């Protein structure tokens, strides 16, 4: 035997009693009305204790935020020199407001959300100078707080690495610092092997950033990433370095 | 033009048909005017009002019918009038006598409508908002029947006393025989019969109206208050602005009359004139084509 | 399964029924009929600045402008299907999910799809018998009793012969019956499945009649079965009535799903009583009762009538909701239709403690629960619509009010003066004044402690003050303040001949 579920649908349109409200970042059919890629986000009040209770915010990727929320309204963003790339927006709580990481095609955008009024400095532009040689796939925020912000980039093509962004929102009007991580995995627990083969221009690694995802217990501090070459990753975020490694069962998992 | 008269006393204004005199509910009850096809001046078509007499209730009369009992004879009038008073009663006027119905029988909310007609015998049919429809029988007997919302309208299938049309609130309209089984048929201000029963209206208050020849049974034809029939042409539809006074007449939209609020108005026996009463005025309008 | 058919008149003519069913459908958004608009003209963001009303009428309006008796309803008809495909084709796109997250706030898993979004519910027992098939509901393994009649193999065997009943009933067919069953609030069996279900059934009634005999006790089968369904020990009250404490269109659109599967079972039952009433077998009629103490078939269908009239109700509310041209119940004003209304109103979380309910275990999912309750669970409490009415008239919801006032009449039993009062001012503020007297004459308020209603705060400032003559001398100001003089004089009249009270 097994039970159904049954969902419940509500439509992303505007709600009859309430409008929108409207932003552009700097200068400007089926793209429409219909995302490419969206998520949710949870600043949980076990973190976020002032933003009592926390506020459920749905983002749609011109940009559009509803609060799905036991709570009230949406926002929308306008973004320049379009689109967001798939996964190019990350959410993480400050002890005061909520911030936005969009990635279009190649600017990285840093929005505080005004949630208690938006609902009811934003706004900062960085080019990054990993960014004009190497193409943005996947991000991770570490942590977005009210005077700072760090972040993590994955990149796919020419080759793989990851990248490290560090903010300082407040001190000269969001300035930034880059720390490159070269993935130093020193040993591999269970099964072996190793494969660089690179020919074109165009090529990925196996130590490419297939998945990521970040983690935080009291004051520990990590990122698990899985690499093209089926490497489970255990990643420190305070010493940048990769603790510990697995080796995976082979198998295709490429578009065949 | 138009003959114009001050009134005292007005409510729901009603001609008779069922023959050039006019009723005019009140709050102490009814006075009775004549039509007069006379003019001195000799131009002709120029129609006056005489205020004949006033009647005395003592209560408010909401609506009004005229029976075809009612005779002339030489100069007395004999007039027997279908009532609906404030007290949620409908009376039988001969001033003989008035019969009553009232109490448990009798409606138990506001009456909205009432209309008379001529068996072997007479039939007083009336709509409450107490969501009935009583039908009076004149040795006198009585019927009770349910409507599924407060009835606003009902009026009696012209060259067939049997059939009966009802409008309810919530917009059901209903044909009713009495004789046969209750509910005949349903569709989804007022509903009223036109011609020989050869068309129904249907008319909303958000002024929406549906027209059918009574295939499917979808409205012939709609347009945009509420309806009032004029009586010889079957194409010709009468509406009004209430709360200005805007008369509209629709078969393109004309707007023939502007004169104040508008109480009620009717058209009379032959259709040349509409009869409206105003808060302090009666009029007669001539209206061609 | 959607279906769709003519009109004979009962559900309005097509224009209006496939409006309805173009802005009621779960798979509909905004931008998508908006876009569809755009075939049949040109436009697009200008359509964004239009009132969701506006933006029916232009639907409305588009589609009868192209449109030049037979031909002129086929023709009709079938732009509006052209149209609804093309609206329904565009959100198809829509439809295509993206990501899922779980919120730990909330007891939420949530789907993200191209432009709807979407939660997971356990299905409910409705929805369970709704569904097909027969063998997949026998299936069940029996926990409460064991493989036996009380489980009960007797009682979804009924339930299937109900929605077999019911599945016979066209559109046109079924629209009929909904017009007589509010109205039906005489000896209603005999005419109602004269006219109704005699024309539309097959002589599968003598099957119908041999499979009902067949079973033992059937009415006491179905009527635990009714428990069962109305089924919203201690622990199971715990679970049952919840605490009381983006929220409401979610439930509006539950809520809407709940009360259709309900209102088809609702009447399936109705239709299958009908049936058995108007039957020359005295082995069935029989069946139908306990019979001495008698009990038969009669107080079941009453408890029916009144369900369908509830849930009837909680159906016509998904419609409708008219705005003006945080600790107070905010969400009362900005709320979009009237079933959202109802569910603020009833408003629960299961984590805050009741002062009512001490011992009990500590939204979206506990407010549904709550909701099918009211509706459900009848005993000394005011009748539902009443009470939501109030509510909405309290808030200036005129409109709505003036819809549902028809259903504030309805079974004789659930018909009180409080009701008739709010008829009278429903007919007041839409300007009915002669309607409003008939019924502030028929009924008397005579109820100077009641609590609940925030209406009767100005008849009871009075009767704090007086005696029984300040109905009339409330009735009497009311008209003042609504300025109908010659109503007015009447009640102060009535007020003295009905009667430091005197000098005021």
């Amino acid at each position: 035997l097994e039970r159904s579920y049954m969902e419940l649908i509500g439509a992303e349109r505007e709600t009859s009693r309430r409008n929108f409200r409207d932003l552009s970042l700097r200068p400007d059919g089926g793209p429409k009305y219909a995302d490419c890629a969206g998520g949710y986000c949870y600043s949980e009040s076990s973190s976020l204790l002032s933003a009592t209770r926390n506020r459920f915010l749905h983002w749609t990727s011109v940009e559009i935020s509803l609060d799905i929320n036991l709570v009230n309204n949406a926002v929308r963003l306008r973004i320049l020199n379009c689109s967001i790339l798939p996964g190019g927006v990350h959410i993480c709580e400050t002890p005061n407001n909520i911030v936005v990481l969009i990635l279009t095609n190649q600017t990285v955008h840093r929005l505080i959300l005004p949630h208690p009024s938006r609902m009811y400095d934003p706004s900062n532009t960085y080019v990054i100078p990993a960014i004009p040689g190497r193409a943005p796939n996947t991000t991770a925020s570490t942590a977005w707080l009210s005077s700072d912000g760090e972040a993590l980039f994955a990149l796919p093509s020419i080759s793989g690495g990851i990248l490290v962004i560090k903010m300082p929102p407040h001190d000269m009007e969001g300035l930034v610092t880059i720390a490159e991580l070269k993935q130093s995995s020193v040993m591999q627990r269970l099964l072996t092997g190793w494969m660089p083969s690179s020919i074109r221009g165009d090529q990925g690694p196996a130590h490419l950033p297939v998945s990521l995802a970040v983690h935080t217990l009291d004051h520990d501090s990590y990122l698990f990433a899985l690499c093209q070459d089926h490497k489970l990753r255990m990643w420190s975020y305070k010493d940048q370095m990769c603790l510990m490694v697995a080796d995976m069962l082979e198998y295709v998992p490429v578009s065949k | 033009a138009t003959y114009t008269v001050d009134c005292e006393d007005y409510v729901h204004v009603v001609e008779f048909n069922p023959g050039s005199l006019l009723a005019y509910g009140g709050i102490s009850y009814v006075v009775i005017a004549s039509c007069r096809f006379q003019e001195e001046d000799s131009t002709v078509e120029g129609i006056e009002f005489k205020t004949l007499k006033t009647f005395h209730h003592g209560e408010r009369v909401v609506a009004i019918a005229w029976s075809p009992e009612t005779r002339c004879d030489a100069l007395l009038p004999l007039l027997r009038f279908a009532t609906a008073a404030g007290d949620k009663k409908i009376r039988i006027f001969t001033f003989q006598d008035k019969n009553e119905y009232k109490v448990i029988e009798g409606h138990s909310g506001y009456i909205n409508d009432l209309v008379f007609c001529s068996p072997e015998g007479t039939d007083i049919a009336s709509v409450g908002d107490d969501h009935t429809c009583r039908i009076w029988d004149l040795g006198k007997q009585i019927a009770m029947f349910i409507l599924r919302s407060p009835g606003m309208s009902v009026a009696w299938h012209p060259e067939g006393a049997f059939k009966l049309m009802v409008a309810e609130k919530t917009g059901t309209i209903r044909f009713y025989d009495l004789t046969t089984h209750q509910a005949i048929l349903s569709l989804e201000m007022s509903a009223d019969w036109c011609v020989r029963n050869t068309l129904r209206i249907g008319a909303v208050a958000g002024n929406d109206w549906i027209i059918w020849e009574m295939q499917d049974n979808k409205p012939a034809h709609a347009d945009r208050r509420m309806f009032r029939w004029s009586k010889c042409n079957e194409n010709v539809f009468a509406t009004t602005g209430y709360p200005k006074s805007q008369i509209a007449i629709h078969h393109p939209q004309p707007i023939l009359i502007g004169t104040p609020v508008g109480s009620g108005l009717s058209w009379h026996r032959r259709l040349p004139l509409c009869v409206v009463g105003g808060y302090r005025k009666l009029f007669f309008w001539l209206t061609e084509m | 399964l959607p279906e769709d058919d003519l009109a004979i008149s009962d559900e309005q003519e097509p224009q209006e029924a496939y409006l309805e069913c173009l802005f009621a459908p779960g798979r509909f958004t905004i931008a998508a009929v908006q876009k569809a608009i755009q075939i049949l003209r040109k436009g697009s963001g200008r359509v964004l600045d239009l009132s969701w009303e506006e933006l029916r009428k232009d639907v409305t309006l588009t589609v009868e402008n192209e449109i030049q008796q037979e031909e002129f309803r086929q023709i009709n008809i079938e732009n509006w299907c052209k149209f609804y495909t093309c609206c329904l084709q565009y959100q198809e796109t829509l439809s295509r999910p993206l990501a899922l997250l779980v919120h730990p706030d909330t007891n939420m898993v949530c789907l993200l799809r191209k432009g709807f979004l979407s939660f997971l519910a356990p299905c409910s027992l409705v929805e369970h018998l709704y569904l097909v098939p027969a063998e997949h509901l026998l299936t069940v393994d029996e926990s409460v009793i064991s493989d036996d009649i009380d489980a009960a193999s007797d009682i979804v065997n009924l339930i299937q012969c109900l929605r077999m009943i019911a599945d016979y009933i066209s559109e046109d067919m079924a629209y009929l019956m909904e017009s007589a069953c509010c109205h039906l609030q005489e000896r209603v069996a005999e005419q109602i499945l004269e006219d109704l279900i005699a024309n539309d059934i097959d002589n599968i009634m003598e099957n119908i009649q041999n499979k009902l005999q067949d079973t033992r006790n059937p009415i006491r089968a179905i009527g635990f079965l009714l428990q069962n369904m109305d089924y919203e020990m201690e622990q199971p009250q715990p679970n049952t009535r919840l605490n009381l404490s983006t929220a409401s269109s979610v439930v509006c659109q539950a809520i809407c799903k709940i009360s259709a599967t309900r209102f088809l079972i609702c009447r399936d039952l109705l239709i299958l009583q009908h049936l058995l009433l108007r039957l020359g077998d005295m082995a069935l009629i029989g069946a139908g009762q306990l019979l001495h103490s008698q009990q038969e078939l009669i107080p079941r269908a009453a408890q029916l009538l009144l369900s369908y009239y509830m849930i009837r109700w909680g159906s016509q509310c998904l419609a409708c909701a008219v705005p003006v041209d945080v600790e107070k119940r905010r969400y009362t004003s900005g709320i979009q239709t009237i079933v959202e209304l109802f569910f603020e109103d009833v408003a629960r979380k299961h984590f805050p403690h009741v002062f009512i309910q001490s011992g009990a275990s500590q939204n979206w999912s506990d407010l549904i629960k709550r909701i099918t309750n009211y509706l459900l669970q009848l005993l000394w409490p005011s009748n539902p619509n009443f009470q939501f009415a109030e509510c909405l008239m309290r808030n200036c919801q005129y409109t709505q009010l003036q819809e549902y006032v028809r259903l504030l009449l309805p079974w004789c039993q659930v018909n009180v003066g409080s009701c008739h009062f709010m008829l009278a001012q429903c007919y007041l503020v839409a300007g009915e004044g002669h309607k409003a007297l008939d019924c502030f004459s028929q009924a008397a308020s005579e109820v100077e402690r009641e609590d609940f209603l925030e209406k009767l705060i100005r008849v009871e400032e009075g009767e704090s003050v007086s005696p029984r003559l300040q109905y009339y001398n409330r009735v009497l100001r009311l008209l003042e303040d609504v300025g109908l003089p010659e109503l007015v004089i009447q009640l102060a009249t009535i007020a003295i001949g009905e009667a430091r009270s005197q000098a005021a």
